[PDB]
């Protein structure tokens, strides 16, 4: 993977890629690394892909009945101890690298976690292996007092860093925006840089190319 | 990590590098070490970030439980419950936290809490991987009952030549000062201490 | 691999496979297992496929060259232990060979040696080498007599690698047959086992154990 | 332990199962009888770790017997088959597996149908014509793959097993002193004393 | 001892006009040595198709799991269980084995009853939920296949035509890895009829 | 401890016509997860109607590739200007790969050309210097998902006449150098959805009587 | 066998219309300890190549030497030393590439990566890197190290195929390079603020530039965290 | 290889080799000869790593035989086993030793004696009255301390050469395929075919 | 050890410990670990006793042989000499060595080798296990152009505070003042240097 967040004026801003490897081996091409941990807590995931969705539904389902206990709208804060405590009373074995992002009653927040169970905080943060390529983007053309549309553009370059210069990462930009006052916009498949071009030539089979032996008909109904 | 305390007339500040690593890569160059495990008792951080974290969050959990009991405690208080976490988790923690905080009797106190889980009250401690090439530079230039200009000008220029040749360290220099007066964030940036 | 060659009263039958493999994957399903040294000498080939093919060919050379220093064709034993005194050299450098040196002299009449990597020499009348040896032994020996017809020799041969071909994961594509008489050996041609199979299938009546 | 065969014909499953119990460098018994009968028609043989396998064998034999007992009724040899796999199935991810492969060879009433199973120490179960365990199938699987016609006799099925136990004697590095052979027909469980 | 290439296998799964397909090889064997050429590696739970490779122990410990809890599905919500929600179900199931999982490569296929929509999914042995519009493959030629499945594949393909590329796909992975092969099975699904025809495939 | 091979990933792809033959491979070249260069080309002329590409380990390959090319020169010198024939080159590179048997090349090589009755030829070697001659061959890191493909499509493998039961099998015939670089150019399009260190761009070495063509074609750059 | 001790991290480099750029920091580290400041990475041969080598320094030392003994056994029995038979930039790294290679088929590598960078005598642009395995690849950027991570995606932001290379100033190009350094001394814990840049160029030669620092740094935003 | 004996009676030295030449899970050859003559009175038998063992054998063969041409005269049992003992002793410190153990069964025609040495592939010599290699030993050393006697015939020799072999026929765990026997006295070296 | 060598207005002035350890023993206390090479260049050496000792005499054999046939060998070529043996045996040796020499010429020089084989020419050098406590205190007194009393000063401090606190560091110091006048061997006992 590739993760990105970046803080703006009046909130937050994550964007993913969309790759899932197994080795060399692309298993999905369009995958989704944004989480909904609540409606407007969103995560973005790196690592262990069973890991990164499971604690983050997780923690989900846990802040969801928090939110109805206490009667609140749920705070970034209370995800990011959460998770983080439970990934730490796992030693690392729970591979899970996220960015937790969201806006609440609070304001607007941004950090990261780590396998281990260590938090960040930042105004820009990037997790995976392409972070070093989104990294050099962020380190390069952000600055204090960005406005949305400019937030997006930086996580999106940033993504595309790690999509061209990273083998781990490729096809399409996921971007959520988390704005203050407003509801979280989720853009699934922002940017699709990555179309497969024409096929040559229709490998489509005449009918009997296949030698059978047996048909049946199977029973599906009771 | 390079991190130290120092106590001097008024009480005692706190000093820290920004620079957080995985392997030679530098995963938060805005780190903040210093935290706040009481109103006026910090500690430094260094070692394993999710370790030193974990074991804050529980020192903080249970002073705030301690102070809604017997009131504030005292910084002897604060050391004892790092250490006691320090000691009893040893084969399972990467931790060396140096405790700092200001009592009105004791004025400025500084514990040093190594990796074994033993405590040391010291007047001042220094940690981390670039404490190693200050040393000789701080039991040097270190004098007891400072100023609080003075304090502050032995932590910028030891921190700063911790930075300088421990690579592990680098960034900002934070620090926090403990006083009577109150408690006061403190930051320098590369352009002002790597020329001293 | 699966190789075998059996001495019978008509002369010798040799019959391999023609899989490559590099662990799990199938890199060839046409290799040449057989390698004639000349037109009464046959080589098989089982482990290493460079190894094999590497030091088979250039045997092939050294045969040559006695004939052209002694005017008289290399016997079956000579010519095998060149090959087993070579690997014998390289035994512990990690080379991986399990031969057969078939063929028909006047002194020696038809023989067979079994020639392997780690220095085993064996004369001997039935072999069968490589991963899936044991299946072609199941087969071969139930029903090997000496007095076996040229026709029925050639099946069993073929028979017998179709057996490994089917169980072994690591044998299969082909069999290539060879018959070797006084008059020198006799190719008896490539036969895939995806039509042999339920060609054997059908008009023996065997393999009951697959999905008609 | 070592060799344990099974093959199902017409109206039977035929079990042979070798007679040497090794240790070290000594044959301490070459009159061995590696099989349990877990009821009037169903019967189990196994090879594999020694002490695992007659303890695996025994705990089984008094699980179905305790049904039997309970119900007043024969299980299927389906039935018990799966039974013994989830046994081996639990038992693979226990702190000490049963390190034991069987083959259950059964005559169905209802059915009126010889069955025979293979089942691995991991708990894997298949329905086979014939099988074999551990070195044992490298040689036999081929020979009736060639020689194993699905509509044979007992007595057929007894030459076809001595054709497997000669290229066994034959090919097999070790002394395994000969098998117990043992049919499994409608009229239950009997022994052949002269193999 | 890789606990998922001891037995071998695979399977694959196509979606196309209005129906999906799913096929699998028949081999069972102990690493060399093929032991069973009968063993299917594709179940079903009402309409609902589940394909499952890797250890054959957990293969069939999975197919006698998921029938126990679609069972008590069935009986509770008075329902069969959708594609969709299955997937949930098996995702849930693999993650609760986190730190000791099933060394297996599931694949879900069937049609949603309510929307009429092809549905197919894959996962790793851990859980992790691979949704696909075109594909999913599994096994031990699952390099093999993915090459194959992503050359051959159109979209939109007529029942009887998925059914020729489905296969080939299955049947030129299988003859290039070692451990897949020795028969095949291919189940064709529409809205409401399931055609499973067994392949003619070389025997080694 | 010093480890002396590496993987520079990249795959290649030979395909043998009537009158001609092709030599593809990908000008991707990698390292773990970077790239190193979107066009690097491993596929060669060397000399005598010789294309060859040795893809693995690039040292190794590029260490192979300039000794054959040394070989040609010397044996146009020992042997009166005489034209390398495919076989004869076919043969020199088993010696020159298993003259480092216990210390191999780390490559797939493959050489194409055309044979001297002037048909066309493709040569494969495994790493110590089996070789053999097949219509078609896939090498290097995509060899798995390309192969199958070939043998459906080239040598109409598992394809049977329609009607015919399964009884008659689809004949086998040439290909037109048009119906090759389709499927060479789908091959390695497939490839490059599926495998990491695939992509950026392909480049397709010819050979006919006339000489060697090349032909270049973009590719995926994620 | 060997293990790196004195180290020198990244060199980074690209091509522009009319020649290449190429940088390197002045540090030379001893494991985490940034032992030595002084260090220069970048070595001119002639005055139309530059060879950047980060890796071992005893290593690099030994190359330097190998350099200037080139130029020497260059020069002997030439009339043409400074003109047509001068040293061009593919000679120099062939013969290293070489020597690369020999060392690591003798399980005694020199432990560098190393990019050559130079104008050739026709004119064209000369970008080539080899490092320790002997692997050699050339690119309209190329960088080692943490270079290969981060300096090469913003550099190819610039140049992102041959094409890009005549619509490319010097201007842009070494601003580029300037920034690719700045964010590697945020990012490379071994990195220095010091560094070393070089331009060769076709028409107005090589300029060697010396004592170069990192500017425009943003640190401002650490106060708020 | 695997199982070689020896036994040094009233006139003659007789030596047993087994015919089993296996390899992995397959018996490759049951009529293997694992001697070899290196004078007219005097024969080695042999065990070991495969190739190592024959290779090592023909050496030494050709070496015994070498002698006997350039001086017209045959060497000493005694003379040909110390030869052979320096040349594994030399093996041993080697940067690949023969890992081969041998049997030298011989008559001294100048003493009139038969005499059998027994000589590890370390290079220790014994000269025995019954010697063994292998696991043999461990079985057939106890039973010759008991039934041999010094003064026996070839004859009695052979009947308690039978009691060696049906002894291990009946507690070694390997099917070794029987043994070739041969007998080494006044008037040479003989086979005895029917065992 | 704890060694170094400084450079000054009127030449050079080489320092050492003189501990050297077995494990925690202490093998030697009155080591000398300054060595002469020629007249005016000699070496500090820290790493493996046997080693440093094997290089110093090869080395002080070519110089002497240079001698013979060239005269007096510059600082550079001392240097280069150790270099080519520690550079060329890097797999069997562990030698830390810091060359120091004075010319009339090029005047006082210091050259530094690492473990690796690498030179570096400086000011001043630092080297062996107690180098590393006093990098920071160092670098801020290291002034250049300094009187002889100054540098003398300079490394008795530096000195002084590596043995405190490296444990493989102690005894006396020794120091070597090369200059035009001649050779000058100080030593400082603990009863002054502990107390500064
Ligand atoms: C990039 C693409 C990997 O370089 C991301 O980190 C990606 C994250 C992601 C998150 C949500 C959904 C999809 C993808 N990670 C992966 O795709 C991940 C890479 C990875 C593989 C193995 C690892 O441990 C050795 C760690 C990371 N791939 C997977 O999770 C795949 C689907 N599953 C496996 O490879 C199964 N593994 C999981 C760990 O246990 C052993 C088997
Ligand atoms: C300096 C950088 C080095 O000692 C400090 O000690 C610093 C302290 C710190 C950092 C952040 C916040 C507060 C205090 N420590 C680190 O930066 C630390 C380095 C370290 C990691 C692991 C250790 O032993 C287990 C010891 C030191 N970095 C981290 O924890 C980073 C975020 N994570 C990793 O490096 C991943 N680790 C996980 C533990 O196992 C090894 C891989
Ligand atoms: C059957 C298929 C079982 O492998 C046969 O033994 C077959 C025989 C054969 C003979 C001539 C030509 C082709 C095939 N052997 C193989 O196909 C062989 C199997 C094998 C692989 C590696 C070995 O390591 C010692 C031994 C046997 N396959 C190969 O040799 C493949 C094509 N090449 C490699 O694996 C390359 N390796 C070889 C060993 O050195 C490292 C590189
Ligand atoms: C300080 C003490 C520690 O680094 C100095 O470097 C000092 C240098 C010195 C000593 C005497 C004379 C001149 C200069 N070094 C030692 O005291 C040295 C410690 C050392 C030993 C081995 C090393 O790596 C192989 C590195 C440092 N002590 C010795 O050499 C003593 C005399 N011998 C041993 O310790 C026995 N060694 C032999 C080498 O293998 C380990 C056991
Ligand atoms: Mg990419
Ligand atoms: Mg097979
Ligand atoms: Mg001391």
């Amino acid at each position: 993977t590739t993760i990105v967040g970046v803080k703006f004026n009046n909130g937050v801003v994550i964007a993913a890629d969309t790759r899932s490897t197994q080795g060399p081996i692309v298993a999905d091409k369009n995958c989704a690394k944004l989480h909904r941990i609540s409606p407007k807590i969103w995560c973005a995931g790196a690592g262990t892909a069973a890991d990164t969705e499971a604690v983050t539904q997780l923690i989900g389902s846990n802040i969801e009945l928090h939110s109805l206990y206490t009667s609140r709208e749920p705070r970034v804060v209370s995800a990011l101890q959460m998770l983080k405590q439970h990934l730490f009373k796992y030693q690392g074995h729970i591979g899970a690298y996220l960015i937790v992002a969201g806006v609440d009653p609070t304001g607007s927040h941004l950090f990261s976690i780590h396998a281990h169970g260590s938090t960040d905080v930042g105004y820009y943060l990037s997790l995976g292996s392409g972070s070093l390529a989104a990294m050099a983007v962020l380190e390069s053309h952000w600055k204090q007092d960005l406005t949305k549309e400019e937030a997006i553009k930086l996580a999106s370059d940033a993504i595309q860093a790690g999509i061209w210069n990273d083998l781990g990462s490729g096809s399409n930009v996921d971007v959520c925006v988390m704005e203050i006052g407003k509801d979280a916009e989720y853009l699934r498949n922002y940017l699709t840089p990555n179309v497969r071009e024409e096929k040559q030539k229709s490998y489509k089979f005449p009918r009997g190319t296949t030698a059978v032996l047996k048909e049946s008909i199977v029973n599906i109904c009771d | 990590t390079s991190i130290m305390a120092v106590t001097f007339k008024d009480g005692v500040i706190l000093g820290a590098d920004s620079r957080t690593t995985t392997g030679a890569y530098i995963a938060n160059r805005v780190t903040d070490k210093l935290t706040r495990v009481h109103d006026k008792i910090w500690c430094c951080r260094s070692g394993s970030a999710a370790d030193t974290q974990a074991i804050a969050d529980i020192v903080q959990y249970h002073l705030e439980l301690y102070t809604s009991q017997y009131g504030t405690p005292s910084t002897e208080t604060a050391a004892s419950v790092f250490k006691e976490l320090c000691y009893e988790n040893k084969d399972n923690l990467t931790a060396g936290i140096i405790v700092a905080g200001y009592d009105d009797k004791n004025k400025g106190e500084v514990y040093t809490i190594p990796l074994g889980g033993s405590v040391h009250k010291l007047p001042y401690a220094i940690a981390g991987s670039g404490s190693t090439f200050i040393y000789g530079y701080c039991d040097k230039n270190f004098r007891e009952n400072m100023s609080k200009e003075e304090t502050v000008d032995f932590i910028k220029h030891s921190l700063s030549q911790a930075i300088k040749w421990d690579g592990s360290s680098g960034g900002v220099i934070r620090m926090v000062v403990l006083t009577a007066a109150g408690v006061e964030r403190l930051i320098f940036y590369p352009d002002e201490y790597e020329q001293l | 691999t699966t190789t075998l060659a059996f001495r019978f009263q008509g002369g010798i039958i040799v019959a391999v496979d023609s899989r490559a493999t590099a662990g799990n994957w199938v890199a060839s399903q046409t290799v040449k297992k057989v390698i004639e040294i000349n037109p009464f000498l046959l080589g098989t080939m089982a482990g290493g496929s460079a190894d094999c093919q590497f030091w088979e060919t250039w045997l092939g050379s050294q045969c040559r060259l006695h004939e052209l220093r002694e005017k008289e064709r290399i016997s079956v034993a000579a010519a095998s232990k060149i090959l087993s005194n070579l690997v014998y050299q390289y035994k512990g450098a990690g080379l991986s060979m399990g031969t057969m040196i078939c063929g028909y002299t006047r002194k020696e009449g038809p023989t067979i040696y079994y020639v392997d990597s780690d220095g085993t020499r064996l004369k001997g009348d039935i072999f069968c080498v490589g991963s899936g040896q044991t299946f072609a032994y199941g087969v071969l020996d139930s029903n090997y007599k000496w007095d076996l017809s040229v026709e029925d020799a050639l099946y069993l041969g073929k028979r017998s690698i179709l057996a490994a071909a089917h169980r072994d994961a690591y044998s299969g594509g082909s069999v290539n047959l060879y018959h070797v008489t006084e008059d020198g050996w006799i190719y008896h041609g490539n036969h895939d086992v995806g039509e042999l199979f339920w060609k054997v299938k059908e008009e023996e009546g065997s393999f009951n154990n697959v999905i008609g | 332990m070592d060799i344990i065969l099974g093959i199902r014909v017409q109206d039977s499953v035929i079990l042979a199962s070798s007679k040497a119990v090794t240790r070290g460098i000594s044959v301490l018994k070459d009159s061995d009888d590696k099989t349990r009968q877990l009821s009037p028609h169903t019967l189990m043989s196994f090879a594999g770790e020694a002490g695992d396998t007659v303890q695996f064998a025994e705990y089984i034999q008094a699980n179905i017997q305790l049904y039997s007992i309970r119900e007043d009724y024969e299980l299927s040899p389906q039935a018990v088959s799966s039974f013994v796999r989830q046994e081996l199935a639990k038992s693979i991810r226990s702190r000490r597996p049963y390190q034991v492969n069987v083959l259950i060879g059964g005559y169905d009433k209802k059915k009126n149908k010889p069955e025979l199973y293979q089942i691995d120490y991991l708990g894997t179960k298949v329905e086979l014509p014939y099988g074999a365990h551990g070195y044992s199938g490298f040689y036999t699987f081929s020979l009736l793959d060639h020689h194993y016609r699905p509509d044979m006799t007992t007595e057929e099925g007894l030459d076809l097993l001595k054709l497997c136990v000669q290229e066994l004697e034959k090919r097999m590095p070790m002394d395994f002193k000969g098998v117990i052979v043992k049919i499994v027909d409608k009229d239950g469980i009997r022994q052949v004393d002269d193999f | 001892s890789d606990p998922s290439s001891i037995n071998g296998g695979i399977v694959v799964a196509m979606t196309g006009k209005d129906c999906v397909a799913i096929a699998c090889d028949l081999r069972l064997g102990s690493q060399s040595l093929g032991v069973s050429n009968k063993f299917e590696k594709i179940f079903h739970y009402g309409h609902v198709f589940l394909g499952i490779t890797g250890l054959a122990t957990d293969v069939t410990t999975l197919n006698e799991m998921f029938r126990y809890k679609t069972n008590l599905y069935k009986l509770k919500e008075e329902r069969a269980i959708e594609p969709e929600t299955f997937t949930q179900l098996v995702s849930s199931s693999l993650y609760e084995r986190r730190f000791g999982p099933y060394f297996v490569g599931p694949v879900v296929a069937g049609i949603n009853s309510k929307s009429g929509k092809p549905f197919i999914a894959g996962f790793d042995l851990i859980g992790c939920i691979d949704e696909a519009k075109d594909f999913i493959v599994s096994g031990t030629a699952s390099d093999q296949l993915f090459g194959m499945c992503e050359s051959l594949y159109e979209p939109n393909l007529e029942p009887e035509d998925l059914f020729e590329t489905i296969s080939q796909a299955l049947l030129n992975a299988a003859d290039r890895d070692a451990l897949s092969g020795w028969g095949a099975v291919v189940y064709i699904i529409k809205k409401d009829e399931v055609v499973k025809r067994y392949l003619k495939m070389r025997q080694d | 401890q010093f480890n002396p091979y590496g993987d520079n990933g990249g795959t290649i792809l030979g395909i043998a016509g009537e009158d001609f033959a092709v030599l593809a491979g990908d000008t991707r070249n990698i390292t773990d997860y970077s790239i190193n260069s979107r066009y690097e080309p491993k596929v060669f002329d060397c000399g005598d109607n010789i294309v060859m590409s040795a893809n693995g380990f690039a040292a190794d390959g590029d260490a192979l590739v300039k000794r054959f090319k040394n070989s040609v020169k010397w044996y146009h010198f020992d042997h009166n200007d005489k034209k390398l024939s495919i076989n004869s080159a076919a043969r020199n590179i088993q010696h020159l790969l298993y003259g480092k048997r216990f210390f191999p090349y780390y490559v797939h090589t493959i050489i194409a050309g055309l044979d001297e009755d002037g048909k066309g030829a493709v040569y494969s070697f495994d790493p110590v210097g089996s070789y053999e001659r097949e219509q078609c061959r896939a090498g290097g890191a995509a060899a798995s998902l390309i192969m199958p493909f070939l043998d459906n499509q080239v040598n109409f493998k598992n394809q049977y006449e329609p009607g015919t039961n399964g009884k008659v099998k689809k004949p086998l015939k040439y290909l037109s150098v048009e119906e090759v670089i389709k499927l060479v150019r789908d091959s390695f399009t497939s490839a490059t959805e599926r495998h990491i260190q695939v992509g950026d761009g392909l480049e397709i070495l010819i050979v006919t009587k006339d000489g060697v063509r090349k032909e270049f074609y973009e590719l995926k750059r994620d | 066998t060997q293990q790196p001790i004195v180290t020198g991290t990244s060199v980074i480099s690209m091509k522009y219309d009319n020649g290449v750029i190429i940088a390197a920091d002045n540090l030379g580290s001893y494991g985490s300890l940034l032992r030595f400041n002084g260090v220069e990475r970048l070595i001119p041969v002639g005055d139309n190549t530059v060879v950047g080598i980060s890796g071992d320094i005893s290593d690099m030392q030994h190359i330097e030497r190998l350099l200037k003994d080139l130029v020497t056994e260059n020069a002997y029995d030439n009339p043409l030393a400074d003109a047509e038979e001068a040293l061009e930039p593919s000679y120099i790294f062939e013969y290293l590439a070489t020597v690369m290679y020999q060392r690591r088929s003798k399980m005694n590598p020199l432990w560098n990566a190393i990019i050559v960078a130079g104008v050739q005598s026709n004119g064209d642009q000369f970008l080539r890197y080899v490092n320790l395995l002997g692997v050699t690849y050339s690119s309209p950027t190329l960088a080692t190290g943490f270079g290969a991570h981060m300096a090469n995606p913003l550099l190819r932001k610039v140049v992102d195929r041959e094409s890009d290379i005549p619509k490319t100033t010097v201007q842009v190009a070494e601003e580029a390079i300037v920034n690719a350094m700045r964010v590697l001394y945020y990012r490379d814990a071994r990195s220095s603020r010091n560094f070393s840049l070089a331009i060769i160029d076709k028409n107005t030669g090589l300029t060697f530039k010396k004592n170069l620092q990192v500017e425009n740094m943003k640190w401002d935003f650490a106060k708020d965290i």
